[PDB]
């Protein structure tokens, strides 16, 4: 069966096709121990101090509001996001996870990886199944050569340092610009460290064990004090996945 | 001329002028992530293959990033990337971070395509993963969509990659064989004893 003939001919994209899309995950059960309780904050990251965010993240999820995103609905551009000062919140080792999209972001957002000083060593595909709306066509953008079916998140590294690099759900409705929340769990099973930083996250991504940070939150909660206090000794160094100091 | 056509070569040494221009180029290379270094790659004179078409290249690893350098330096764009999501038979998916479902294929484009069918595949491949590195026959029937009746080169292929329409080279491939009279003219004046050195 050649799935791209079908996609061809039906309009069902090949990924409509594939199937299933140890047991002991109470790995789960640690992380939702260690995390510390979600905290947020509304600013807008243009005109915000990157460096008033303490102490230096272990984690940052990074998830700029990209044009393409609104292809029938303020955009970042890659020279917004690569001018953001990555570099002065992150932990001198620590991660990223950078949403490209699948256009221009796919380069660029490594220029920027590589900018802020990680190295990429998965990429992530959010590849999108259309089951529900086989006859609805895309609307390329001009440089496409293909119809265009997934985003990328990028996972850098920077420092001495179960889960497949693909993610699949259904195409979201238009207007819809989450991202899937299994890469939340990917990231919280890596077991990293607990210091975890969402820039452009949203009241609907908040989520415990994660500070979010972004220009549409309606409130704000973070008090940089009450949030170093979750990681001072004796459990500065705690990875997220394992029991709680008495 | 339409039928398989293929040269068993070391690709760094063949004089690939010979060969005329190309609608649509693809390439998986041995990266050094049988090899060929960095600078070799880099060295490759992918330049003469095209005037305006797209080039499909297939990356692991740290060629993600190198593969898009040698891109970039041969004079392409990246303008897509096709994932090759790996399946067995019942159609589930077969770094050290995460386990690997995929393989990544970069589209690159040179010049002004004119004539193209752009958009009417889609970006992923599902696709049963054969033996070591033989990448998925769905990929000649996008590029065969996308550009049809055209001329095409592959490079680094084996004997099961040669197609009607495609002129493959490769280190183990069977001998020569060549039918486009204006390519056996050319390698006959290039090579007149039939030896590709240097
Ligand atoms: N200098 C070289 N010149 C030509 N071919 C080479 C060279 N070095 C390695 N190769 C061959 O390039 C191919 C690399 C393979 N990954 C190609 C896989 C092929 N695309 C497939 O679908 O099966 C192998 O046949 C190599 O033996």
């Amino acid at each position: 069966n050649d799935y791209c003939q079908h996609f061809v001919d039906t309009g069902h994209r090949p990924q409509n096709f594939i199937r299933d899309v140890e047991l002991i995950r109470l790995k789960d059960e640690l992380i939702a121990k260690s995390n510390t309780p979600p905290m947020y904050l509304q600013a807008d990251i243009e005109a915000f101090d990157i460096r008033e965010l303490t102490p230096k993240f272990d984690v940052i999820l990074l998830e700029p509001p990209l044009e393409e995103y609104y292809r029938e609905t303020k955009c970042w551009t890659w020279d917004d996001i690569m001018k953001l000062e990555i570099d002065e919140i992150a932990a001198p080792r620590s991660f990223i996870f950078l949403w490209c999209g699948s256009g221009e972001g796919l380069d660029l957002g490594r220029v920027c990886l590589r900018k802020w000083g990680y190295r990429r060593c998965e990429d992530i595909c959010w590849i999108k199944t259309n089951k529900n709306n086989p006859g609805k066509t895309k609307t390329l953008d001009p440089k496409a050569v293909f119809q265009r079916t997934k985003e990328h998140c990028l996972m850098g590294i920077k420092g001495t340092v179960v889960d497949i690099d693909l993610i699949i759900t259904e195409e979201p409705e238009i207007g819809n610009i989450e991202k899937p929340v299994e890469i939340f769990h990917i990231i919280e099973h890596f077991c990293l460290g607990r210091r975890r930083l969402h820039l452009f996250g949203r009241d609907s991504t908040i989520r415990p064990g994660w500070l979010t940070v972004g220009p549409t939150l309606t409130n704000s909660n973070y008090n940089a004090e009450t949030y170093a206090s979750y990681f001072s000794a004796p459990n500065s160094y705690l990875t997220g996945c394992t029991e709680e100091i008495e | 001329l339409f039928p398989p056509q293929w040269i068993c070569c070391d690709i760094r040494y063949l004089d690939v002028s010979i060969l005329g221009k190309f609608a649509v180029v693809m390439a998986d290379p041995p990266w050094d992530i049988g090899t060929l270094t960095d600078d070799e790659m880099r060295r490759l004179n992918i330049p003469v293959l095209q005037d305006d078409g797209f080039l499909f290249l297939w990356v692991t690893g740290r060629a993600m990033e190198l593969g898009r350098e040698c891109l970039n330096l041969w004079g392409y764009e990246r303008v897509d990337e096709i994932i090759w999501v790996k399946t067995n038979q019942l159609q589930r998916i077969i770094g050290h971070w995460l386990n690997h479902g995929k393989e990544h294929c970069l589209v690159g484009v040179k010049g002004n395509p004119q004539g193209f069918n752009q958009g009417l595949d889609c970006d992923v491949i599902v696709a049963e993963v054969r033996s070591t590195s033989h990448k998925p026959d769905e990929i000649y029937g996008m590029i065969e969509r996308l550009s049809p009746g055209t001329r095409k080169i592959e490079l680094f292929g084996r004997p099961h990659n040669v197609q009607p329409n495609w002129i493959t080279l490769g280190n183990q491939l069977d001998g020569i064989h060549l039918l486009d009279p204006d390519v056996v003219a050319r390698f006959k004046q290039r090579y007149p004893d039939g030896i590709i050195s240097k």
